């Protein structure tokens, strides 16, 4: 098949163009002819379709892609000729025959109508109408040339009798006919025929008035050699000998090729220097290379080089869209059939891309160069090159451009450079002036290109800015149109008159002021005005669409204002929109988020449906929120079977308009962000092209009443590409004003009912609030300063100001309510008003630095005691923000509102017990409010600051809302909202649309997603979920892609709650989702809160023991003053992992009531003894060094003894204090040497058995393993281990687990490890130690983590007690199984899911526990015990070099004791033994290794760890060679023994 | 030394070398064991170390900066002894420890910051030359060529410590297996005597070299002072030509390059053919040296820069010449000192002198 397709290629270089799959397809569909105009455009370089016959039988003629038709005047036969190559080959030949008779015929024409005087408009209209634009251009060139060579042949003599002068006037004659046809009313094809030729005869006479009329006169001299020379004998047969091009001593043919309607680039002294250069390149087949900045006009010269010379020209843009797999078939195609290829910019390319392609292009440009070789330039062989690993011949037409901005070194020597560095603007403006019909071009440019310089440098630098040449010359076209349109307003009521300047201001400002920030208008009016003396704009008055606009606007509740009033700024942007509207398709909305963007183009499309009579429909769809396949559509890899996606089926269903789509304005509105993924289809329908390529084949073409809209906030990571081929406006945030957004909340205030009565208590309240929203009143001042504030999330003013709204829409709320329970004796205007200003000043404080740590909160109070008029608690100690404003009207504590709770002994510290206090109190109060709007809210705090169970508990407090508890990983993705919906929520159809509703009636579903930040920001700087949650916010919908219907949200909530975005793994949210979402920062709870909460748990605590149960009140004051001392010293900013957060003290009394639950009549001393014992190991454990040891132990015992004055020091002399369960059936301090000959004997046992190495004992692994039994006997532990590696963390916590029961899971971890593999591991331990009450220690190290993913997984699982997102379908149903059996094995009824999950997870968290080791995020150092692995001590190495060398014979009576050697202060002896000064001395060895790494790491670095691994493999090195010499040495003196003896024997023998 | 801690290890070593030389020993040393190499990077890799830990293979891996976290269980030596077999947990994968397998990882990179866990589990050896490591190469190297006589007592004084004992040790022993043999017999006195003579002689020449270690030590350690600055010189002189690099990406050499020159000085100089004399033959090489080691640096260097290597050796002759000042604060003007704020007080001073002279 591969093969009959080369074949194919083979038998049409042509089709080297198109691609294997679409050759495939071009054979296959070879009898239908409808699908090859889809690729027609491929292979040729203007054909766009065939005009077939009615039966597609003939091909009588081809068509462009402007329209633009060429009829063959010898048409061609499809069924004489079935097969697709031969009459493919025959319609090229006709079509290049028809065009040189064509060509023919139209000289002809031309040299009738140049040589002559005043020349009629008529017949030379008629001319270039009846032929094409490039015959209309080719013609008059040749026909010029042809009148000059006359003209110089005539000029032997010299100067006498000159005709130059004469055919310089009829061009000046025919430039007028020009001129003055182009200023009238002609069709877009006649229109840019006319523009083609009027340049290029604005050429012909720049060149004929200076470089051929000074003093010239022979035709061979070099001044006329060296321009461009049309030479037609059409007496030549052959068709491509018809036309002959020469530059200089360089000759080619013409090859005839139609182009349709391309841009003839404007001639200016650059282009032909660029045409001299690549002519002579080219005459000795060399290659050229002009390098230059990006946007000199190199590619575009390059293609206008080969239009000239009619060959089919290529260009292989770099930017990432590159293969080699096509490459290699184009440049065979271009070897074939002698087509031109220019690579847009090389550098760009790959280094080994780079390297490939350079190789491809050395081998064809040396099949270039020997064609032309002086002794073979008569070509028998023909010329063959080397691609794709076959002979390829080289057509001599052939040519191949590389483009710059160094060359490789392959090519150096076959490609000729060329510095295009700076373009002649002036001349580039000028004649494209001249062309558009004005009378004064060279001013006009003259003004115009300094002009652009300026506002490139004067004004400020911008991403979205661009004053490129490209640039200018649409300005010029634009003005062009300006001028024409003008000319037909004044004519429908000659005509030169005009003052054209203003006319190239009006469009100039028209295409730039839109797309100016506000700080850069004053200062491009001010370069217009230093350029353009006193030439002054207006503006079109509108007047009709701004009544309209007014209209709209008060209908919406929105401000209507003109110029300088308020929102004029505004209601310029949207005219300046509509004129863009007007004015091209495809425009971009941007601003900074909260700026009057949707809402403007909303408010332009209804104001426009009600002028014009035209229904305006738009469709809003979000890009990042769903996939870039289901944006566009997929095409199935094995049934080939296309399915739309969402912008195809709007475009689809616009197109066919089976309900009428067409005579209706359709927007399609793209509200999101923008990146080069999911636009790189929308370049082909952006642009003038408008025209979107499926995948599969099928082509949508906009139609005109459709335009493209982007709602997109910061334009930053879209390509030059998108926002070059828009029309934009800027929305500065300066144009929306606080004054509109206080005017538009009153008014819907005043209009919308927040459900007569209702409102008419919103009215009354605002007519109350009226006097505060004013321009300098309250609400502006206290924004003001808020912004000042320091914010624990960006402060953006329309989320301040929305949550503001909302907790005033609450007010009213309340007002209703408490009327509602008084019918008697409704709320009255004083005391309405009292409580609607002091709920004013509240909201404020709350809204306003409500997500400020309390100190700022502080500060803003303070501020507005300052500035208000209003009265405010009287109180100077308590902060305001500690208040609140009854529904009577009055400031009272909110401490009054807190109640005190008892709870259950068996509830103590339990996972969902939350006792209510003042910061829960307000929070629930904020929480209801801001729920009652359905308002999006996210609590943001510190670790541990009691955000997760305060918002669990304040949803699940309201009957009617359904909790849902979602966590957000760092791959979070859409998908699992979607997931959550279908498991919980239903379609619905019978409304108006599809509807998203829970399945529970009546009940407000609500996702509350922690860690909302936590989600990854992608390449191009978006969280699709966050996208995603905020579409279905501001829209109220989204739209399901597998009908890609729009479906609506009902009875749905979201609520978050983060950690600071400061705490590494956690990302800022956008502004535009971050403006529909407030937020309360969440702080630790203050002292006081922490005294109640502990005071009632203590309580229920020491109801088991009646006689402490007064002394409950001191233990918890004891411990929160501990807690709080512990908190101001050992910041974070010492060590990473000295934090502090209230979990710290809920596990303290979990481990107290662990502690005493067996136990039965304990003295205060005992309980005392407790405390002082969890408190050193969960704060003295952690610390570094011995002083903070010290510390905590002197800070611990004064504060027991503060507190408990009467209590004796019996706990306090305690210096070990240990705590064990071993000896007795409880947990009793038992003593430290009984317990410690217990444990060695212990570990003797346990290396005897399990391990292969023997484990000694030193103080440090017994307080270790202390810690460590504790840590595993208390529900839901975990450890933190902190210690340098290889210091036996892991083998002493194996060992603690090996001797308490519970059995070692560790997790094997490889390079091949990923996610999955993650979780179910974590499926299979929770399975094991939640279905069975078997309990697991889990051993996680460093090496184990790969990714944040993981860590995420773990973090939820210790904070939570479980992962909800590890079981779901099959492995859910059997859990449900498994857990039931667990259940009626351990004699409980299983019930329904839900009940069954709360068992299994009361079982992982108490039949769990995971260690963590690491050598030395805030998230894990919280939720487990942080313990203090140090490196052993030098009692320690002592302890293990004296175990560890007792074996050797390390004794020697005759020692000598020296003075000094103090390294152990510890050491047995006072004079040391032989043993002990070695041992001694090998831990001075390991000391010296430390001080020698620290020397090292001072004076530069490169420094290895030193771990007591290399201490205990030193001490094995120093047995084996002991051991190993002493043996060598024994020996040896065994066999002198033996051999003195045999010698005595000798001297005996010798004897006798 | 790295020889010795090779062969005698717990820990598996990684081997630190610049160069192959390592790689090729460890090579060399254990083709009887059939030793296959190896690299992180590898996909093979895990089955080529699951198949020699069954036939207990040794192995080597290279790109060690790339470590595989699979290795820690191997590296730490755990063993799961049971039933009689001795076993280990590879990931998912069981394996039993064939006795007799060794690891050695390897890498290129001198420079690599490993973390601690793989710190701990394995014996660092190095292989990367220093200021220090050449130095005492050439002393070694030039004592052995200009002084042999310096250069055997040398030997001779390393093992009379050890090897000489065991020789003495061993002769003994011969004697014992011959005495046993012959029973003592009278008629065997002449090959007795003579054995025990030719012993006598040989405790003699130990007892000898024993009472003489000061009066060797001291002798040697006025040659090595006397050697000293060539070989600093010679250091110097390789760290420079290293260094070169700087200036200009063509300026690449190898120690292979700077062992090279000193070859071809010391051995094949035309110089010392008739020169006898010891510091005429010390002044000798090391003016070849620094000549010889200018023209094969510069033959292949660029000729705007020439000069740049000249000043260098220069220096670095000043720094190795005695009865010189050291010219530190000379130099230092010359290279950076110029470069100082004093603008302050510029008068034009002469008419003849200009301002960036003044
Ligand atoms: N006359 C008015 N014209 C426009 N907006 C007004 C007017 N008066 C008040 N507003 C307020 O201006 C805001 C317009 O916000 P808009 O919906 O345009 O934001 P957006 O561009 O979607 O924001 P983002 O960039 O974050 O996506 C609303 O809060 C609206 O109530
Ligand atoms: N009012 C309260 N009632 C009960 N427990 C509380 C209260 N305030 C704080 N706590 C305790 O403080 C800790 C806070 O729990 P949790 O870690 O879920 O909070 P968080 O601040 O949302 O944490 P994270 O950011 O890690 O999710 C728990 O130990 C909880 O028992
Ligand atoms: N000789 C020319 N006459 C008129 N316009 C030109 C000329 N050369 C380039 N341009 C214009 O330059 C713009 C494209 O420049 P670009 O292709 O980016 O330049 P380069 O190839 O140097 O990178 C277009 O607007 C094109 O019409
Ligand atoms: N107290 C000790 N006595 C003897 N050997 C020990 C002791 N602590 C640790 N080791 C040795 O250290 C080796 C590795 O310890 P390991 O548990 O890996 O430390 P870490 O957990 O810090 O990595 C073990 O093989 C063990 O033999």
């Amino acid at each position: 098949l591969g093969e009959y397709l080369e074949r194919e290629r083979s038998s049409f270089p042509r089709f080297y163009f198109v691609g294997d799959e679409d050759l495939l397809e071009i054979i296959g569909n070879s009898k239908n002819v409808a699908k090859l105009q889809k690729h027609f455009k491929k292979m040729f370089a203007g054909v766009s379709s065939i005009i077939l016959n009615e039966d597609n039988s003939v091909v009588l003629g081809i068509s462009s892609r402007e329209g633009e038709e060429v009829m063959f005047k010898t048409p061609v036969s499809i069924t004489e000729h079935p097969k697709i190559n031969e009459w493919l080959t025959l319609v090229e030949k006709e079509m290049r025959v028809t065009l040189a008779k064509l060509l023919a015929e139209s000289v002809t024409e031309v040299e009738i109508f140049g040589k002559a005087t005043s020349i009629d408009p008529n017949t030379y209209i008629t001319w270039i109408d009846k032929y094409q634009a490039q015959l209309v251009v080719l013609s008059a060139q040749i026909a010029w040339s042809e009148n000059v060579e006359t003209a110089l042949s005539s000029m032997g003599g010299g100067g006498d009798a000159a005709p130059l002068h004469s055919v310089l006037s009829n061009v000046e004659v025919t430039l007028n006919v020009l001129a003055d046809s182009v200023l009238m009313e002609q069709p877009p094809l006649r229109r840019r025929k006319l523009e083609h030729l009027i340049t290029e005869l604005v050429h012909q006479r720049d060149v004929t008035r200076s470089l051929i009329k000074s003093k010239i006169d022979n035709a061979k001299s070099f001044e006329w050699l060296s321009q461009m020379r049309f030479y037609f004998d059409p007496k030549q047969t052959d068709v491509l000998q018809q036309l002959s091009i020469q530059m200089a001593n360089a000759k080619f043919n013409y090859g005839f090729e139609y182009l349709g309607v391309q841009d003839k680039l404007v001639q200016t002294p650059l282009t032909d220097r660029c045409y001299l250069t690549m002519t002579q390149a080219l005459e000795a087949r060399l290659g050229g290379s002009p390098f230059g900045p990006a946007g000199t006009g190199k590619t575009e010269s390059v293609k206008a080089l080969g239009h000239q010379l009619g060959r089919f020209v290529l260009v292989f843009n770099c930017d990432e869209t590159f293969d080699f797999q096509a490459m290699g078939r184009i440049f065979v195609g271009l070897c074939q059939v002698g087509a031109w290829g220019c690579f847009d910019e090389f550098n760009r390319l790959e280094e080994r891309m780079l390297s490939a392609v350079s190789q491809q292009v050395q081998c064809i440009q040396e099949a270039l160069r020997e064609h032309s070789n002086p002794n073979y330039d008569k070509t028998s062989a023909p010329i063959t090159c080397e691609l794709l690993n076959k002979q390829v011949k080289v057509s001599p037409d052939m040519a191949i451009f590389i483009t710059m901005n160094n060359l490789p070194d392959n090519l150096k020597k076959l490609f000729r450079s060329l510095a295009m560095t700076k373009p002649d603007r002036q001349l580039i403006a000028q004649v494209m002036l001249y062309s558009q019909g004005f009378r004064t071009a060279e001013v006009l440019a003259n003004k115009i290109v300094p002009f652009f310089k300026l506002c490139d440098e004067q004004l400020s630098s911008q991403s979205h800015y661009d004053f490129g040449l490209r640039a200018l010359k649409s300005v010029l076209v634009s003005a062009g149109n300006v001028k024409r349109e003008r000319i037909q307003k004044i004519k429908r009521e000659i005509a030169e008159n005009l003052p054209e300047q203003e006319i190239l201001i009006q469009s100039v400002c028209e295409t730039m002021v839109p797309k100016l920030v506000a700080e850069d208008i004053p200062l491009l009016f001010s370069l217009l005005s230093d350029v353009f003396p006193g030439v002054q704009y207006h503006r079109g008055e509108m007047t009709a669409l701004r009544e309209e606009l007014k209209k709209v606007c008060q209908e919406m509740y929105l401000t209507y204002g003109d110029g300088e009033e308020v929102g004029g700024m505004w209601v310029e942007k949207v005219l300046q929109l509509y004129q863009i509207t007007q004015i091209n398709h495809g425009l971009m909305m941007v601003g900074p988020s909260g700026s009057g963007k949707s809402m403007a183009w909303r408010v332009l499309l209804k104001a426009l449906e009600r002028l014009e009579g035209v229904e305006g429909v738009a469709h809003i769809i979000d890009p990042k929120a769903i996939s870039k396949d289901h944006l566009y559509g997929t095409l199935d890899p094995n049934t080939r079977e296309w399915t739309d996606g969402l912008f195809t089926h709007v475009l689809r269903k616009i197109i066919d308009s089976v309900r009428g789509e067409l005579q209706k304005r359709q927007w399609i509105v793209f509200d999101g962000d923008v990146d080069p993924e999911w636009v790189e289809n929308l370049n082909s329908v952006l642009d003038d092209n408008k025209l979107l390529t499926l995948p599969n084949g099928e082509r949508l073409s906009l139609p005109p009443n459709v335009r493209i809209m982007f709602e997109v906030q910061d334009l930053k990571y879209a390509t030059l590409a998108t926002v070059s081929r828009c029309g934009m406006v800027w929305f500065s945030e300066d144009v929306l004003s606080t004054d509109m957004i206080f005017n538009n909340f009153l008014a819907r205030l005043r209009s919308i009912p927040l459900d007569s009565p209702m409102l008419q208590i919103q009215r009354d309240a605002a007519t109350i609030m009226q006097p505060y929203f004013t321009s300098n009143g309250l609400v502006t001042k206290a924004l003001e300063h808020a912004f000042q504030l320091e914010h624990i999330m960006d402060l953006t003013r329309l989320r301040c100001l929305g949550s503001l709204f909302s907790m005033l829409h609450q007010a009213c709320r309340n007002v209703a309510q408490y009327n509602a329970n008084h019918p008697d004796f409704p709320m009255q205007i004083e005391q309405l008003e009292r409580y609607i200003q002091r709920y004013l000043v509240y909201a404020i404080l709350w809204s306003l630095s409500g997500d400020s740590r309390l100190k700022m909160r502080a500060e803003l109070g303070e501020y507005i005691r300052r500035i208000t008029t209003v009265p405010l608690p009287t109180a100077p100690n308590i902060p305001i923000i500690d208040y609140e404003v009854s529904i009577s009207g009055e400031w009272s504590p909110w401490q009054a509102k807190v109640p005190q709770i008892e709870v259950e002994t068996h509830k103590v510290a339990a996972p969902d017990v939350v006792v209510p206090t003042l910061d829960t109190v307000r929070h629930e109060a904020l929480l209801y409010t801001w729920l009652a709007e359905h308002k999006p809210l996210v609590l943001c705090g510190p670790p541990g600051s009691g955000k997760t169970m305060t918002l669990f508990s304040a949803l699940r407090a309201l009957p009617d809302m359904e909790v849902v508890g979602l966590n957000f990983s760092s791959a979070t993705t859409p998908e699992l909202l979607l997931k959550t919906f279908d498991h919980y929520c239903e379609y619905r159809r019978t409304p108006n649309g599809v509807v998203l509703a829970p399945v529970q009636l009546g009940k407000w579903l609500v996702l509350f997603c922690d860690e909302i930040n936590l989600p990854d920001m992608d390449k191009y700087g978006t969280q699709r979920v966050i996208s995603f949650i905020r579409q279905m916010v501001e829209h109220g919908g989204f739209y399901r892609t597998s009908d890609q219907t729009w479906v609506k949200l009902e009875r749905i909530q979201f609520v978050g709650a983060c950690n600071p975005p400061t705490d590494p793994g956690r990302k800022p949210l956008s502004h535009r989702f971050l403006r529909h979402v407030p937020v309360v920062y969440v702080d630790y709870p203050g002292p006081a809160s922490l005294t109640q909460i502990y005071g009632t748990f203590n309580r229920a605590m020491l109801r088991l023991i009646p006689s402490l149960r007064t002394y409950a009140e001191p233990l918890t004051a004891a411990m929160v003053e501990f807690y709080t001392m512990s908190q101001e010293r050992f910041t974070q900013d010492t060590q990473p992992h000295y934090i502090y957060s209230p979990r710290e003290m809920t596990r303290w009394v979990r481990g107290i009531f662990e502690a005493l639950r067996p136990l039965e009549t304990l003295p205060v001393e005992g309980l005392i003894r407790i405390w002082a014992h969890e408190a050193l190991r969960l704060f003295q454990d952690r610390l570094v060094e011995d002083e903070e040891r010290r510390w905590t132990d002197e800070n611990i015992d004064t504060v027991a003894l503060k507190h408990f004055p009467n209590i004796d020091r019996e706990k306090a002399m305690s210096r070990p204090i240990l705590y064990s369960n071993w000896l007795s059936k409880d947990y009793i301090p038992v003593d430290q040497e009984e317990l410690r000959d217990y444990v060695k004997a212990r570990l003797k046992v346990f290396y005897e058995e399990e391990l292969d190495v023997p484990l000694v004992l030193f103080n440090e692994v017994l307080d270790h393993v202390l810690r460590i039994d504790r840590i595993f006997r208390q529900p839901q532990g975990h450890l933190l281990l902190i210690g340098v590696s290889g210091a036996g963390k892991t083998t002493l916590s194996r060992f603690v687990a090996w001797m308490n029961g519970l059995s070692v899971y560790q997790i094997k971890v490889h390079r091949k490890y990923t996610g999955e593999d993650f979780d179910e591991d974590l499926r299979t331990v929770l399975r094991r130690s939640g279905c069975k009450n078997e309990k697991i220690a889990f051993i996680m190290d460093e090496s184990n983590v790969l990714d944040s993913g993981f860590l995420e997984r773990m973090n939820t699982l210790l904070a939570n007690g479980e992962v909800p997102g590890l079981f779901e379908g099959d492995e859910y149903a059997t859990l449900m199984t498994q857990c039931k059996e667990g259940a009626q094995k351990e004699g409980l009824m299983l019930d329904s899911h839900e009940e069954l999950y709360k068992w299994f997870t009361s079982q992982v968290i108490r039949n769990l526990h995971v260690v963590f080791t690491m050598n030395p995020s805030p998230a894990l150092f919280n939720r487990c015990v942080l313990n203090w692995f140090g490196d052993w001590s030098t009692e320690a190495l002592y302890q293990v070099g004296k175990e560890f060398t007792s074996k050797m014979d390390l004794e020697k009576p005759n020692y000598i004791v020296p003075d000094y050697m103090p390294v152990v202060y510890d050491k047995l002896p006072q004079p040391p033994s032989h043993r002990e000064a070695i041992v001694n001395s090998c831990v001075f060895v390991h000391q010296t290794l430390h001080q020698a790494n620290a020397r090292l790491a001072k004076r530069g670095g490169r420094t290895m760890a030193i771990t007591p691994r290399h201490y205990l493999d030193f001490i094995n090195h120093y047995a084996n060679l002991f051991h190993e010499k002493r043996s060598e040495l024994e020996e040896q003196q065994m066999h002198l023994n033996v051999g003195l003896r045999k010698i005595k024997e000798t001297v005996d023998q010798v004897e006798e | 030394e790295n020889a010795i801690m090779l062969k005698r290890f717990n820990r598996y070593p990684l081997i630190i070398d610049p160069s192959g030389q390592a790689t090729e020993f460890i090579m060399n040393e254990y083709k009887d064991r059939k030793i296959t190499r190896t690299s992180f990077l590898d996909d093979a890799f895990r089955k080529n170390l699951e198949s020699a830990l069954r036939f207990g293979n040794p192995l080597l891996v290279q790109d060690v900066e790339s470590y595989d976290p699979v290795l820690n269980p191997v590296l730490n030596r755990e063993v799961r002894r049971t039933g009689g077999r001795v076993l280990i947990t590879l990931g998912d994968q069981d394996i039993d420890l064939s006795p007799s397998f060794v690891i050695f990882l390897s890498t290129r990179d001198p420079t690599v910051e490993f973390p601690p866990d793989l710190c701990s589990r394995v014996t660092f050896v190095n292989f990367t030359v220093t200021r220090s490591s050449l130095q005492s190469q050439c002393l070694n190297e030039v004592l052995k060529a200009e002084r042999p006589d310096v250069d055997e007592k040398r030997s001779d004084l390393l093992k009379l410590q050890g090897e000489f004992q065991l020789r003495l040790r061993q002769l003994e022993k011969s004697l014992l297996q011959a005495l046993n043999e012959v029973k003592g017999r009278i008629l065997d006195d002449d090959t007795i005597i003579t054995t025990l003579e030719n012993l006598k002689r040989e405790a003699a020449e130990v007892t000898r070299k024993v009472e003489e270690t000061d009066i060797v030590m001291q002798e040697v350690e006025t040659v090595s002072q006397q050697y000293l600055p060539l070989s600093t010189a010679c250091s110097s002189i390789y760290f420079t030509m290293e260094s070169l690099k700087q200036i200009h990406f063509l300026y690449q050499y190898s120690l292979q390059f700077f062992l090279d020159i000193y070859h071809n000085v010391l051995y094949e100089n035309p110089n010392l053919k008739g020169v006898t004399d010891h510091t005429q033959r010390l002044s000798i090489i090391t003016k070849d040296l620094f000549q010889v080691a200018f023209n094969r640096v510069a033959r292949g260097m660029l000729h705007q820069d020439h000069i740049t290597f000249a000043m260098l050796l220069a220096r670095i002759k000043l720094k190795g010449t005695v009865g010189e000042p050291t010219y530190d604060a000379e130099f230092q003007h010359f290279l950076r000192g110029n470069e100082i704020v004093l603008s302050a007080g510029s008068t034009p001073r002469i008419q003849g002198l200009t301002v960036e002279q003044a």
